[PDB]
Formats: structure tokens, sequence, C-alpha cells
């Protein structure tokens, strides 16, 4: 008898949902069903046995117009979104760029960010790039990524902090993962007087 | 069809449409844009007629004189993305 | 006369149309079960004059259109349709006696005599067919498309083939009134027959044989309930050929387009096992359990007519809240979070026993385990959690209720 | 005056940062293309263009 009372589970009713949830629902789901996806899979299954350079075709030019027809065709072999490819290709080539050797990158790294944050607003001019497919594939690369890069991000306004940060799953991987960076930040800035200016920007931005 | 350009169409049905040309786009297999190109606007009519009787049943026709309605959606949006950026 | 007759079809067929267009749940009843019977009563009055080469066309026209609204209101065939179009065909043949397949044969050579009517013919075809193809009848279906087009298409046994082959002989010119057409049909064929081919080939185990009928269900006529299968089941096809990523579009697809959101999220969980992907199976899961909570016809064939009921071994085949939130207890106890297991299986236990005042909660199947196996695991997932005098509760009760199950009833109380 | 433009400032971050990801939704096929986009960003119009560029 006093088992009964204890078992009985208070939460057994659940009434028809309003059909907000419901989208609510199917959104939850689709963002589920992605956040699992990976690019480089669906092009050795679809094609057989990616970078600029495959998309380019192994350095064809660098014209930005010409570049984006070949995301265009990448796609239409794929059957995903321009923007969804788009969206990784930078990643992928954004972990190139920061592995290739502390927290700022300051040479030539700087260069070669320009001509690609240059090629990315081009994108986001003719709305070819999933902003957030974006910030969830920066995620996934997470730790060959430098503070430096990310303001760069929010500066040349590709991203914003908050909406990088706002799409991370494990809150505390960020809280972590920015501690670790202001604190060799507060470290460096009496290296020189010139990374100190631009660490100084940055920690004030 | 017309090989050349492929993504369009000749009518070759003998009677009042005579070379009347079409042109088809799908997109969403839901979603697609018909562009007709009629010889006088009555046939522009007939045609409609001819093909609001074989579609299916919610097919919710409606006219573009000033671009499709994705497009425009873009175009706007983009003149603030820029605007609120500039006021930015 | 023959005047009043096709004016008095012709006048149902619009008043049908107009309930099946208009109004009210009860009151498109009302007007449909009317022309039903005013057609019934066409067709007595018709059935009572000897063969009659210039009625026929609307005989066979009426009863089409009966059958048609008939089956379309009962939502489902049955034989009297099919001793319908025996009457009729029998009635065909005494204007120039064993069984359907002679008479269609003997009926198709009367046809190619070229008597007027093979609007109707065709049209009869189709629907002789839509019975057949509810009937699984697809060697007989396939003889008569034989004798339909030249005998010569007679090693092509495949259906897909005869069915396109199959031409619906006239653009109907100016007769009686129907409710639909063999095109109309013939359409409704294809993307059906394709479909049931398609789920055949898959669970049969050959998800190669499958994509081909199921791209021929998304071209030519596909509703959109009728695509969300298609698409839950090409993601199988490829979860099967180990192609996750191809599967995983097709799957985001049924999401979209969806209005049936069970089977997809079912599929992402066998899928997120395949890989092991185990919190984001779960949660394929949790989210399925909230889409199978949320909740219109017509007078004419519609393609869930030809559908059939799903098996348990297809990948379209969703249980109930019960069912599932079990599934998703069971699949998270197997993972060992138990306290989170043990939270889902207080829920279930809730749903099957506290459930007096609602609809009754689905009682499990004979395959699957029976109430008390149930009882076990939940007090096993309550002992995992560390909630002892809880579990103590759960076996005193069990026992007050009423083999392994009570030597092990025995055990778990000594581990609390 | 300061205040005021950061006023203006706040007022319009949230509106482009609202638009920016209404973009992306429909860049993916997430959203709709339909309406409520079309009448959610014809009333983001609608706010801005009341006080429109104070001349001083």
């Amino acid at each position: 008898r006093r088992a009964w009372a204890e078992l009985l589970a208070g939460r057994v009713k659940r009434e028809k949902y309003n059909p907000e949830r419901a989208q609510k629902l199917k959104e939850s789901a689709v963002r589920l069903l992605r956040s699992h996806q990976d690019l480089n899979a669906l092009l050795l299954e679809v094609e057989g046995p990616v970078i600029d350079c495959d998309s380019s075709e192994a350095y064809a030019n660098h014209s930005s117009s010409f570049i984006g027809s070949a995301l265009q065709d990448q796609a239409s072999r794929l059957g995903v979104p321009v923007g969804i490819l788009s969206a990784g290709m930078v990643a992928s080539s954004v972990g190139q760029i920061c592995t290739a050797p502390p927290v700022l990158l300051t040479v030539e790294q700087r260069k070669k960010l320009s001509s690609l944050l240059e090629f990315a607003q081009y994108l986001l001019a003719h709305s070819m790039f999933s902003r957030l497919s974006f910030c969830q594939e920066l995620w996934k690369i997470q730790s060959s990524l430098l503070l430096e890069a990310v303001w760069h991000l929010h500066v040349q306004g590709i991203v914003s902090l908050q909406e990088l940060l706002e799409s991370h799953p494990d809150m505390h991987a960020v809280g972590s993962w920015l501690f670790r960076n202001l604190c060799c930040l507060c470290e460096q800035m009496e290296a020189s007087c010139q990374h100190a200016d631009v660490a100084r920007a940055m920690l004030s931005d | 069809i017309i090989k050349e350009f492929p993504e369009v169409y000749f009518c070759e049905r003998p009677g009042s449409f005579y070379g009347t040309l079409f042109t088809w786009k799908q997109r969403t297999p839901f979603e697609g844009i018909l562009i007709i190109y009629s010889r006088n606007q009555t046939v522009m009519f007939q045609c409609l007629h001819n093909l609001i009787r074989i579609l299916p049943i919610n097919c919710f026709l409606k006219n573009l004189k000033s671009g499709s309605e994705n497009f425009l959606i873009d175009n706007m949006a983009f003149t603030l993305e820029k605007e609120l950026v500039t006021l930015s | 006369c023959l005047d009043l007759w096709r004016e008095k079809n012709d006048r149902l067929v619009r008043q049908a149309k107009v309930a099946q267009n208009s109004g009210l749940t009860l009151r498109r009843q009302q007007l449909a079960q009317d022309a039903l019977e005013g057609l019934r009563g066409l067709l007595h009055s018709l059935q009572g004059l000897p063969a009659a080469v210039p009625v026929l066309p609307l005989e066979l026209t009426v009863t089409c259109n009966f059958i048609i609204l008939r089956a379309s209101l009962a939502q489902g065939f049955t034989e009297d349709q099919a001793q319908d179009i025996q009457r009729s065909l029998e009635r065909v043949l005494e204007t120039q006696e064993q069984g359907l397949r002679e008479l269609w044969d003997s009926v198709l050579r009367a046809s190619c005599l070229l008597p007027e009517l093979l609007s109707a013919l065709h049209r009869l075809v189709g629907l002789q067919a839509a019975l057949w193809l509810s009937a699984d009848r697809l060697g007989d279906l396939a003889l008569l498309l034989e004798t339909l087009n030249g005998s010569q298409s007679g090693a092509s046994k495949d259906l897909l083939l005869l069915l396109k082959t199959w031409s619906p002989p006239a653009e109907e010119l100016d007769a009686p009134l129907t409710l639909q057409d063999a095109q109309g049909l013939k359409d409704v064929l294809l993307t059906a027959f394709a479909y049931r081919q398609g789920l055949q080939e898959l669970i049969t185990g050959n998800p190669d044989k499958a994509l081909s009928s199921l791209h021929e269900a998304a071209s030519g006529l596909c509703p959109r309930p009728v695509l969300v299968q298609v698409y839950t089941a090409l993601g199988s096809c490829h979860r099967k050929m180990g192609n996750p990523q191809r599967a995983l579009l097709y799957l985001v697809a049924a999401l979209k387009e969806g209005s049936a959101w069970g089977p997809p999220l079912l599929e992402a969980s066998r899928l997120y096992q395949q890989l092991g992907d185990t919190t984001a199976e779960l949660e394929s899961l949790e989210l399925l359990v909230e889409a199978l909570n949320v909740p219109a016809p017509q007078f004419l064939i519609e393609v869930e007519l030809l559908l059939p009921p799903p098996d348990l071994a297809s990948p379209l085949h969703c249980g109930t809240q019960s069912q599932t939130k079990h599934i998703l207890a069971s699949r998270c106890l197997q993972t060992g979070r138990a306290g989170d297991a043990a939270e889902h299986y207080l829920d279930l236990l809730a749903l099957l026993l506290d459930s007096s005042e609602p609809r009754f909660s689905p009682p499990p199947s004979p395959p699957g385990p029976c109430m008390p196996e149930v009882f076990l695991e939940a007090a096993v997932a309550l002992i995992q959690a560390g909630r002892a005098q809880d579990a103590l509760t759960l076996c005193e009760e069990l026992l007050s209720r009423t083999p392994l199950w009570v030597s092990a009833t025995h055990l778990l109380q000594g581990q609390a | 005056r300061v205040q005021y433009l950061r006023q203006i400032h706040a007022n319009h971050e949230t509106l482009l940062r609202e638009v920016q990801t209404l973009r992306d939704r429909l860049c993916t096929e997430d959203e709709a293309s339909s309406c409520a986009t079309a009448q959610r960003l014809l009333q983001v119009y609608r706010q801005l263009r009341h006080p429109s560029l104070i001349l001083l």
C-alpha cells in the first residue's frame, strides 16, 4: 500500500502539444542529425576515393566568383546546401593556418587569413555561408584555434564572440578554453610593446 | 526541348498554343517557377486554365512581376545587413 | 431516358465533389452516403435492363463511381466491389461464366472488336488492379496487363514495366462524368506498387534493388506523407549498406516535409547504436516520445488505400508512447545511465498501472517480455541509482499482487 | 550626446544579429522562405524608417 503511493509517478500525464512545440521539436531534431554530420565521409561515399584545393581543382586561380561557382558544383554533387560546404571548407582551411607553427600567430598567418577572410565576406555578401554550421564546425576543431584568429573573426565581422560561444554544447569547455587563452595572454603583453598593443586591443575588446 | 538551351521548351501542339514557349525550373520539388512567353495575352490565359485543371488540388498559382519570392527576400535582408552595419 | 440517368450520375458526381471540397465532418458524410445510395439506385435501375450496348458505357462508368466512393468512405476495399465488377463484366459478355481471369481475357478480346467504351474498361482494370494489389494477387494482375498489352509482353513479368507500357486509351472525350480516370489511377498504382516492391526488397535484405523503386516512389504522384516514408526508408537502405551520411540527409528531409516524425527519429536511434553514438541515440529516442504525443480524406482512390499496415521488422514501424518509453529506458539501462533509465522506467510503470482515467496504455507484445520482467528491470535500475528503500517498496507491491521472478525478487530485495 | 547613440547602437545590434540568423535559416531551408520572414523584415524596416537620420 505504502509501495503504491511511493511508485505513483506524478509526471504520467503528457497532453497533446501546441503546434509551435512540434516545430521546436523538428528544429532540435535537424540540429541533432547535422551535429553528427561530416562531409569528408560524404565525398568518399558519393564520389570515390576537402580544401579550397579540392573544390577549386588544385590551385586553378584565386578569383572569387570562380571559387563560388566551384562550391555550387561541389554542393550539386553532394546535394548538401552550398552554405554548409563553405562553412566546413573555411573551418578546415582555418585548422590548416592555425596548426602550422603562445596565443598569438603574428606573421604571414595574418596575410593568408586576411586573403581567406576577404573571400569569406564575398561569401557572406552572396549569402553562401551558413554562419551557425560555421560556429558548430569551429567547436569541432576547438583546440588548433588561437584567440588571435577568433578576434580577427569578431573584428572583420565573420562571427561575433557572442554568436560562437552561444553555439558551443559544453559551457564548461568554452569557460576553460577562454580561461587558458586569457591566462596565456595576460602572461604575454609584456613580451614586446608591438604584441602588447594588439593583445591590449583584443583584451579590451 | 531545344538542345542548346534545354531549360526551354517549344509547344508543337497543332492548334491555338502553337509556338508558345515555356520554361520550367523546379526548386524544392513542391515549389516551381514557370515562365510563359506567348503570342498574345489570350493564349497566356488558355494555357493557365488547361494547366490549373491538371495540377494537384492545393496548387497555389500566383503572379510574379518583380523577382521570385525567395530572391526578393535575400535582396531585402542584404540591404539591411548592410544598412544596420553602416548604422553601427 | 439515357439522358436522365447520365444527368443523375453527373449531378451526383458534382454533389460528391462538393461534399469533398467543402464542408463539416458530418455534412460531408451526409451528402456522400446520400450520393452513394443515389448511385446504388441508378445502379439497380440499369442492372434491371438486359444488356444494352449504348447503356454499357454508363453502367461501367457508374459502378466505378460507386466503388470509388463506397471504398473511399469505408477507407479500405472489400470483395463486394469484386462482385460488382464480376456482375458488370458478365453483362458486357452477355451482349456478345467461369472466373475473373477468363472473363477479362474474353472481355479484352470483345473490346479489341472496338466497341467504344474502352475509356471505362482500362478504368475498371485500374480498379480490379487496386483490389488485387490490396489482396497481393500480382501474378494475376501481371497476367491481365499481359493480355491487355500485346501477349508479346508475356516474358515481361515485372509489373513496374507493364503498368507504364499500359496506355489509358482516350483523352476520355465528352462522356458521363466520373470521379477518377485510368491515368489518375495508373499514376496511383505505379507509386503504390513501387513503394511495396521497395519495403519488400529492404526487409528481405537487398538494400540495392530497393533504392531503384524508392526513387520511382518520390517520382510520379507522391503526396508528402508518402514521401516522408520513402525517406525514412532510404535512411535504413543506406544505414544497411554502411552509408551513414547519405542516410542522415534523407532522414533530415523526412523530418522537415514531415508531418509524421516518430519513424525517422527511430531510424536515427538505430543508426546511432550502429555507430555507437550513445548520447545521440538516447536523445533521438527522448525526442521520439514527445513526437508521438502530438497527432483528412477524399472521395477518390488515394495512395493511402493501397499502402499496407506495417510489419514489426520494417523501418517505418513505430510502437506507442508506452512501448517506445520502455525501449528508451531499456536502451538507457543496457548503457548504464541507470539513474536516468530508472526515471524512464517509473514513468513507464506509472503509464501502465496508474493509467485508469485516460485511454489505456498499449500492452507489451507477446515476443517482448511480460509485465513482471519489467517490474524487476525497474527495481534493478533503482538499485543502480541507489534508491534501495524504493526498490523494496516495488518488490513488496509485486509480491502483495501475486518461478524465476520470485527467486530474483528475493535476490534484489537482498541487494537492496 | 553619447547616451543617445548607444541607445540607438543596442536597438541596432539586436536587429542585425536577428536578421543575420534569419539569412542563415534562408540559406539552409531551416526556417521557411515563404512569409513571416517577408512580414518580419517589413517590420524591421518599419521600426527604423520612423526617426531615420536626424541630420545635425
